[PDB]
């Protein structure tokens, strides 16, 4: 078992900051979209659905930015490291599944509704922006899986749908026992110490900020499209 | 301060 | 009288856009300040007061952004048409209501709250810079004067459209007898009447440039003071 080290409190804040930018990216660009659907009467009720989602994202964001990590950590007989990470991993799982619901509506249901109602693509997401949506989603899922699996805090109550679906679909098909390009099937190595987690976390931080940076780009060009 | 339409 | 021109709808949208940037600039800097007062428990109730002010500014803003000028302006043939001062009346009326609201917000924020912060926090981490306060007044005084200009030039002036600060300056000067009529106070400077919309549009653009200048400078000081509340 691993005990918490002094710099854990800032590691937690560093991880939550990642989730905070993810939320804020959606919050920022959806605010632009909602503020423009106001002028399109045929999409009045689709707009209210997005407002509900944004409000939920605002809440997850305000909760993350208000969470004092040093308020819930003590450090010979201190806090076990996995116990202080579980609420963080749980938060990521809750947000990811929320993104999954939001992503499907925004990428599938709404796009086909907008095409059907407005008869044009003056309000639809670009094909490139959609790719950034899923690529960011898939990596935040994987990062949420790594945090959970490597610290051996996994269960049925921390499973992600897209992960568990990929596993069942693999064991039922043939891409089960292969190296596979699919990132959801790739095994997670158990972290041996506090330091190892803190280093690999910073490594994920570099990658996820990169995806978030690319996501920010596509959000700016799709807001332009909505002039 | 020169404001338009205003007699200073 | 003066009848409306085809470009009347756009002119109204431009003038309202001025007020929208005025409101949004406040909403932006106050949302930052409100979010920072959340960690200071001693200013728990002063925070809620500012929240009430922001919501009022938000409503004032999304009402301005939602207003479609072409919906309430009947053109016809250059009649039968809407008089020009008819379409300006609710615009200037909106400005007056917002200006007086600013006068209320400005005093509390720049005087009362400032003195209350120093008394409670014993330091100057969360106070406004002297630079920003001047930007607050400089912007306010000109939006006041512009509001007065829209009203007096079209002769749609009455006691119901009077701004308090203008009326204060008039009576304070009427009492102390100031003076030859030089005059340094902008609130005391008379307004020349407009004889055509072609002249109103031109003078509106002149104000539009000036008010954007003050608004631009106001944005600058908000950025600086939002930096002081870094952490």
């Amino acid at each position: 078992d691993i005990k918490v080290t002094p710099g854990t409190s800032e590691l937690v804040e560093q991880i939550l900051a990642l989730l905070s930018r993810y939320l804020s990216s959606y919050i920022h660009v959806l605010n632009k979209f909602i503020s423009h659907l106001r002028r399109v009467a045929t999409l009045r009720f689709e707009r209210t659905t997005l407002i509900k989602f944004v409000k939920k994202l605002r809440f997850y964001n305000d909760s993350v930015l208000s969470y004092n990590a040093s308020e819930f950590i003590n450090e010979p007989g201190a806090d076990s490291f996995d116990k202080v990470i579980l609420p963080i991993a749980s938060m990521f799982v809750k947000c990811v599944e929320t993104f999954d619901l939001l992503n499907y509506y925004l990428t599938q249901s709404l796009q086909k509704e907008i095409l059907s109602k407005t008869l044009n693509e003056d309000l639809t997401l670009t094909a490139e922006s959609i790719l950034a949506i899923d690529d960011t989603y898939n990596h935040f899922v994987k990062f949420s899986q790594w945090m959970i699996e490597s610290l051996r805090i996994g269960s049925n109550l921390l499973d992600l749908e897209v992960v568990q679906f990929a596993i069942k679909s693999a064991d039922e098909d043939g891409t089960n026992i292969g190296e596979t390009d699919n990132i959801f099937l790739q095994e997670i190595l158990p972290v041996n110490s506090e330091e190892e987690f803190q280093t690999l976390s910073a490594a994920w931080h570099s990658i996820l900020d990169g995806k978030l940076g690319a996501l920010d780009e596509e959000f700016d060009v799709v807001a332009t499209k909505w002039h | 301060p020169v404001l338009p339409g205003v007699k200073r």
